[PDB]
């Protein structure tokens, strides 16, 4: 999971 | 939420804000699904989580605004990823139930599956621009779109993922940082839980990912019922 994905 | 406007103060009674005892920053949202249960995303969990119910403005309190802490937290037992974020969902049992009131009311789980083309509403206290977090929740409408739009953007979200791909293909409207855990409302029901999306938010052809609630309907109802061995859909 990319670091910029989770909101 | 980017590309939207302030939500109507009375249209989101099921919307809850998650923060912690250490900060007033709202890091996620959630949805009240009955008097003592909140549905949100697993990655919104914090060791000292605090939940505000019946709130609109972060600074101006509603007469019936309430604060609660968990008495229990529940996650999917069976997940593909060790951190369980392939099934980004969690149930929080409130230490004390709330009384339904003007600004506090439950939202219904999905009565049937909704797919491509359905118009839905997103809402949260997440970023409203690359530089600003709001004090009041913002709302806008988006559409569930073909999962294919999401697959290439998020390799970790397979075509077999129990998720909904949603947004505005044109760009401009999308959830954003701090909106995770909140509800994707379609036809008055909570069909999704905000999970994640692209960076920056609101780009052309970059819809976001929402956990598909309908699939977890039995798991959710069994946990609430008191079952503690039930498992999430495979
Ligand atoms: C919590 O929820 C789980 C899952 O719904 C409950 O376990 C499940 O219970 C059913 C009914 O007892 C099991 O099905 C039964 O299987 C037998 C054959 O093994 C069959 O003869 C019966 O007609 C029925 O189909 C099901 O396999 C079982 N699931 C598993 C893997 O455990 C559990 O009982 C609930 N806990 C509570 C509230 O007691
Ligand atoms: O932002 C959510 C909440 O954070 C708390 O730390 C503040 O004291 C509250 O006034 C606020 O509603
Ligand atoms: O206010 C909630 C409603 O917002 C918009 O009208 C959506 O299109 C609809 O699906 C949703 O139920
Ligand atoms: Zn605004
Ligand atoms: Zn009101
Ligand atoms: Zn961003």
């Amino acid at each position: 999971i990319a670091a910029w994905y989770l909101r | 939420v980017v590309g939207g406007d302030e939500c109507n103060i009375n249209e989101h009674p099921f919307l809850v804000a998650l923060y912690t005892s250490a900060s007033s920053t709202i890091h996620c949202a959630g949805a009240l699904i009955n008097r003592e249960w909140v549905l949100t995303a697993a990655h919104c969990d914090r060791r000292n989580i605090r939940i505000k119910l019946g709130m609109h403005s972060k600074n101006i309190r509603n007469e019936d605004e309430q604060i609660r802490v968990p008495r229990g937290k529940y996650f999917c037992l069976n997940t593909k990823f060790p951190n369980g974020l392939d099934k980004d969902i969690m149930l929080i049992r409130l230490r004390r139930p709330v009384t339904y009131s003007t600004h506090i009311a439950p939202v219904s789980l999905p009565s049937r599956s909704r797919g491509v083309g359905s118009r839905c509403r997103i809402m949260g206290w997440g970023k409203i621009s690359t530089t600003t977090y709001p004090d009041v929740p913002h709302c806008t409408n988006i559409f569930i779109v073909k999962h294919k739009w999401c697959e290439p953007l998020y390799p970790w979200v397979p075509a077999d993922s129990r998720t909904l791909c949603a947004g505005i293909l044109k760009g401009g409207r999308d959830t954003c940082h701090g909106d995770s855990g909140g509800p994707l409302i379609c036809n008055g029901e909570m069909h999704g839980i905000v999970a994640g999306g692209s960076e920056p938010c609101g780009q052309h052809l970059k819809p976001a990912v929402y956990t598909k609630v309908f699939d977890y309907n039995n798991w959710i109802q069994s946990i609430i019922a008191g079952n503690r061995t039930v498992t999430c859909p495979p």
